[PDB]
């Protein structure tokens, strides 16, 4: 019934992406050439959500691809389930973006949207009920800071009553990847706390040491990382696509999850998690994924929750499980730890039950959190901009396309009045 | 009493949708203006590297 | 003869009452396909089961009931299930989205959609009634389509039907256990809205219930199928007067006479006796004197409150089974004796009491021990009135600062509707206070 | 796709190119004769060395470069060699008589004779490409022609594309090690006219390489064969990128983003790690972080200066083979924990990393041990402005008595152009005092 349409982009964007369809495919039962090959009838009454059927009883991702550099794209279409995204929906253009936000926002990426929106519209005409958009992006990038704000906004325009959700990589707090990152990510940022209704923080550095210190992998590679973001995609929308006892949807969540309009920042994780050795040595119960939810060292955004306090907290289980048991763990945290949530909201959580855990596991949950601690991730930014700004470092490069100081100064601005309204609330 | 108490909501949700639609036309006409003053800078720029050669 | 409909809405109410039509199967008789192995009579007579199922065909039984929600999910269970082929297809009414717990969406913009579609089947439904005495309406009050359709219906079965009665069976929020961060909110509009055209509405709690099954059907884990099952069982006893003979018959009318002393004071709580697993039912007399006064112990109550803050106003006691009038009456002359109950000083006769012949039904698969008789209580008491008190100062904590207004600005509900809700609930704990002094 | 350009001129140009060629030969299975013994895909396709490399006939590689130089001798070899083959006949392009160390010969009097006919091949290898990014163009500042030619080229390339980018890969003169009297007049003269027509210059230097031959592969006679392998790795990494699959990538427009915070700052210095022979190779543990560590290293700079001496603005880590991205996080981090590295304080995010699957390849009968790891980098510091100081001193003094100056005046370069020349490498030196001051 409910539709979504996943836009995938830039090199970040397209890496993770690939990786979220080849994990709804292995619990759909679709084969890497496209082809229903399951055991369960409800693997197919709600295999809508994601996938149109095409004629011989196939199924094709709702997923476009953008990019300013045709490299990106070849590596999707040449791996595993490469083939099986439409090749109408690869949409690029050949220049790159050099990490210049402003070429991939104001000229590169002006004359490539087009293609991009022409193709959204098709595919927003086949939904019988179309729900939301997802994009995957970073911020600290050219294509992805770019295009990621130019298609937020268009989309906005056009859809103005339609779900925006995004998944976003943020610059690390000690190693950056690109010299120029406090420009991108602060321009960034003031647009979509604008235009969307809620982004996910995602943080390298986070996802680097949760595989390290709880999975023990000690040559982690992007593929998992990869595969530690796509677990959390796909639990969001567990409930639009499976039955359960208690269900929530993408509206239900940014209902209970957003008290104010600008303060939809959130910082995701997942349970459970060890390493494979020690997957012999620890039962699972709904105490014990209550326990890693609930975990400071456990989260994927790089922001210690246990510095702020939480306005609200979603969790999302899947799997059989006792109502009851569910109900009264989420009741004890806040009765022990009441530090940390706002006295204003009687009840900080919600949840949802679904009856279908992922594939291998008995059970899992989804944590989403709102916490106020964020304000370290936008007051990073802000100070690290600051510095470049001043002696007007690597600025030539944004102005050269027609930017100015006054677009600039602006950013700067909403940066930090986001820092005060999280601050106001502690 | 029934009729006039719902009459009264579509009233106001009328009036709210149409602000909101006034305000995603400003945006509309903010972005457009900024979008085309950069192309102007930009070409500006590039008409007076080509003066000096 | 008398008919009843059922009206099952949200997730809530259609778990209910998937619960509810499994067991009225099994105590007539009628297979999950409609027929009836021992269907002798076809098309009326009694038969008393003519009260909730309609007589077509060639021995096709149909319940008289109607389900809605805004989302698809939970009917498409119905539809694909065992009983799919019980109910009619335009018993089945779906949306496309649901109201996210938004208040407004549910009441304002999507279920004017299809409140339509559901008005016209309850008509065509109540049109082939020829003695109906009103429905029964399940829902939940922290819910989106829970209480945001069920206030829109309210409003229009009041204008169409007017004299029917309307009883309302609801899970009230409980005081530490909530599934959403906005439901003081829901809550505060239902009852403003909902409060003039309800006449009676029976109030249970999740965590009172769960904290019932762990003591005495020692059952470490709840969920809500044994939840649903023990609801069931309370509807079942109030409906059995209707179905099976007794010695004193209650029809639907008598119990909000009984019930509601004031207007605006019409919200008792359920109760049932005895609840046990087989395994203590056998070393235990499960006698008349016993169950009555089960009935009236804090540790038994279907919500989460404490009845000793509190005075009864009206107290209806409901019996089944093998049950002596005259034990019932000892049995009472004890409790009225009984220096901690209270009961307010202008009711000098607060009980009436119903007895029937049928014994209860264990569902195969049950937790429930298979007893000679059982006891149904729905009390009227001013205890509650301190659950109406936390509730609106929820309400005043969140609305301080305005969080979340405007998802429900948004959605066409004018800002001041909250403000004058919450100026009419604190109306509603004012007259709970008067009746309360003793003059 | 996306394609690249190579430009090599003078003695020096055309050398290295020919270490370059033969090593993305070796990557590919590319034959002397532009055959592939494996060709399999005729046309297009990846056969990522489209980049390099169009394809032709059927089934001849031609790579994309043009080979200029005013002295017929240096281009001859290439011409009668083993890959007389490899080259179109228009792309190795001479004249009749060298400019003689005189940069104004270069640029003025001989260079005019042929720049046309380079830059109308150029044209036409540019128009077969559908996404050139750029132009590399490798010379000696020193140089006659390498200068005089160069300089005229890039003007006359600035005019025509205007936005592809132009980096440049140049020798430094030596603090020491010369070979003309007079490479102080050529270099003042060079960076003047040029600085502000290229996008980014990597500098190398033929000191600095006799050195690291010396200490790190045993060395006792590093002849220029040995100088231009080494260069030709530090090139294939940069490009290798464009070629092969990684796990970043970078593409050519990124390296000047990250490296130059000031349009008149963009001379970065290159080094590479390893650098070890086969016998040492055997007992070293060639990891991420050693690798890393030993770039910033000051005796394994490519360029003879002092590192301690100045500032980082900008580094750019580009990673090939068997590398974890974990390790390389790591590894950053002990390099910024480091007192001994400093970075400016208006740069708090000093740097860029690229990763690449593809492991450096070993030309048969080298020098080079194979390893699986390498690491190239290129940082932009302050500590360059001291050579820019020796060299503007070398200038004066020789300028303060004419010496040599009627060889320059004599081709048609008026006086005043050398003492503009000097007043704005004054200004050039200013210009990096004031980036390394912190404030
Ligand atoms: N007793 C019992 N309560 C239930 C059951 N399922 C859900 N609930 C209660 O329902 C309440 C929420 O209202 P819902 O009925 O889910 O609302 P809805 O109809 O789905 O509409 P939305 O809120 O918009 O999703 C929660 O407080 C739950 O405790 C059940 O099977 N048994
Ligand atoms: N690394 C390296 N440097 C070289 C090589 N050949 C020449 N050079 C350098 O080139 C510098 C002089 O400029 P060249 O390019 O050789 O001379 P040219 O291009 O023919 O122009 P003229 O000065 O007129 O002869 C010297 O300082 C040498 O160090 C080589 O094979 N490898
Ligand atoms: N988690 C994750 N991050 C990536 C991957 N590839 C690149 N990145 C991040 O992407 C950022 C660089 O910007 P990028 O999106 O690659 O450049 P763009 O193509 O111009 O948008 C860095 O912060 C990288 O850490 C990947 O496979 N997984
Ligand atoms: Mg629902
Ligand atoms: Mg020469």
């Amino acid at each position: 019934m409910r539709e979504i349409v996943h836009i995938q982009a830039g090199q970040c964007g397209n890496q993770i992406g690939a990786k979220f369809w080849e994990v709804i495919s292995d619990e759909h039962g679709i084969d890497p050439t496209g082809s229903y090959h399951g055991d369960s009838d409800l693997q197919l009454e709600r295999i809508n959500v994601y996938y149109n059927e095409a004629a011989g009883n196939k199924y094709v991702p709702r997923a476009i691809l953008v990019d300013l550099e045709p490299g990106t794209m070849d590596s999707v279409r040449s791996g595993p389930f490469g083939q099986i995204f439409r090749p109408d929906n690869f949409v690029f253009g050949q220049s790159g973006a050099g990490n210049n936000w402003a070429k991939g926002h104001y000229t590169e990426g002006a004359e490539l949207v087009d293609s991009v929106l022409d193709v959204v519209r098709k595919e927003s005409e086949s939904c019988d009920c179309l729900q939301g958009f997802q994009l995957t992006h970073s911020l600290g990038g050219g294509t992805g800071s770019g295009m990621g704000t130019l298609l937020i906004s268009k989309i906005r325009e056009e859809y103005p009553d339609r779900i925006m959700n995004t998944f976003s990589v943020v610059p690390s707090p000690k190693v950056s990847d690109t010299v120029v990152e406090p420009y991108n990510a602060t321009l960034s940022v003031h647009q979509l706390v604008e235009n969307t209704d809620e982004t996910y923080c995602i943080d390298n550095e986070a996802l680097y040491d949760i595989c390290f210190r709880t999975l023990k992998l000690t040559t982690p590679t992007y593929g998992d990382l990869n595969h530690l973001v796509s677990a959390t995609m796909s639990g969001v929308t567990t409930c639009l696509r499976f039955p359960g006892q208690l269900n929530a949807d993408l509206r239900k969540l940014a209902v209970n999850m957003v008290p104010f309009p600008r303060l939809h920042f959130f910082m995701p994780g997942f349970a459970p998690l060890t390493s494979r050795g020690s997957q012999q040595y620890r039962a699972l119960t709904v105490p014990e994924l209550t326990q890693q939810m609930f975990d400071a060292k456990n989260m994927m955004a790089a922001c210690d929750p246990r510095h702020g306090r939480y306005l609200t907290v979603a969790a999302v289980f899947r799997g059989r499980m006792s109502m009851k048991e569910v109900d009264e763990q989420m009741l004890n945290v806040q009765n022990k730890n009441s530090s940390y949530f706002v006295e204003w909201i009687p009840n900080n959580v919600k949840t949802a039950v679904c009856d279908i855990p992922p594939r291998g596991l008995k059970m899992s949950a989804t944590f989403i959190g709102n916490s106020t601690a964020i304000q370290e991730l936008f007051k990073r930014i802000s100070e690290q901009f600051t510095a470049m700004f001043r002696r007007k470092a690597f600025l030539h490069w944004y102005t050269g396309e027609g930017m100015d100081e006054m677009e600039f100064t602006e950013a700067e601005s909403n940066m930090n009045d986001l820092v005060s309204e999280y601050q106001q609330y502690q | 009493v029934w009729l006039e108490r719902e009459e009264r909501a579509r009233q106001h949700y009328e009036k709210h949708l149409e602000e909101r639609k006034k305000r995603l036309e400003e945006q509309r006409q903010k972005e457009e203006r900024r979008r085309a003053a950069v192309e102007e800078k930009r070409r500006q720029r590039l008409e007076e590297d080509k003066e000096r050669h | 003869m008398r008919e009843c409909i059922s009206i099952h809405v949200g997730q809530a109410g259609v778990q209910i009452g998937n619960a509810c039509w499994e067991l009225y199967c099994l105590e007539h008789g009628i297979q999950p396909d409609g027929q009836m192995p021992s269907d002798k009579t076809i098309g009326g007579g009694d038969d008393s089961f003519n009260t909730f199922f309609s007589e077509t065909g060639a021995g096709k039984h149909v319940p008289r009931a109607v389900f809605v929600d805004l989302e698809p999910t939970v009917i498409d269970e119905v539809r694909t299930g065992t009983y799919r082929q019980l109910f009619h297809p335009e018993q089945l009414i779906t949306g496309k989205e649901d109201a996210a717990n938004n208040y407004a969406r549910g009441h304002y913009t999507i279920g004017k959609e299809i409140i339509d579609l559901v008005l016209d089947r309850i008509r065509k439904l109540a049109d082939q009634c020829t003695g109906l005495q009103g429905f029964l309406v399940f829902h939940s009050f922290g819910g989106g389509t829970g209480s945001g359709f069920t206030s829109l219906l309210m409003e229009r079965l009041s204008v169409d039907y007017g004299k029917k009665s309307k009883l309302e069976f609801s899970i009230y929020p409980a005081p530490q256990v909530s599934t959403a961060v906005v439901e003081p909110y829901n809550s505060i509009l239902t009852t403003h809205t909902t409060l003039e055209h309800s006449d009676c509405a029976f109030m249970v709690d999740n965590e009172a219930i769960y904290d019932i099954c762990r003591r005495n059907l020692d059952i470490e884990r709840p969920t809500y199928t044994n939840l649903n099952r023990l609801i069931s069982q309370i509807v079942s006893s109030i409906t059995a007067s209707l179905r099976f003979d007794g010695a004193l018959n209650v029809d639907l009318t008598e119990f909000q006479t009984n019930l509601v002393p004031y207007p605006r004071i019409h919200f008792p709580l359920a109760t049932y006796a005895p609840v046990i697993s087989a395994e203590k039912a056998y070393h235990e007399q499960l006698s008349v004197a016993e169950i009555t006064n089960a009935c009236f112990e804090p540790a038994n109550q279907m919500v989460k409150c404490d009845p000793r803050h509190g005075k009864y106003m009206a107290c209806c006691l409901l019996y089944r089974g093998d049950v002596v009038p005259k034990d019932v009456n000892a049995a009472i002359a004890t409790i009225k004796t009984k220096r901690s109950i209270q009961f307010v000083d202008w009711c000098p006769t607060g009980f009436k009491v119903g007895i029937n012949y049928q014994p209860p039904t264990v569902v195969p698969g049950g937790d429930l021990a298979k007893v000679q008789r059982a006891v149904c209580m729905l009390s009227n008491t001013t205890a509650i009135a301190e659950a109406w008190a936390r509730l609106d100062h929820k309400f005043d904590l969140m609305y301080a600062k305005r969080a979340f207004v405007h998802w429900y600005v948004g959605e066409g509900m004018e800002e001041g509707e909250f403000s004058e809700a919450r100026e009419d609930m604190a109306a509603l704990e004012k007259d709970y206070e008067e009746v309360g002094v003793d003059s």
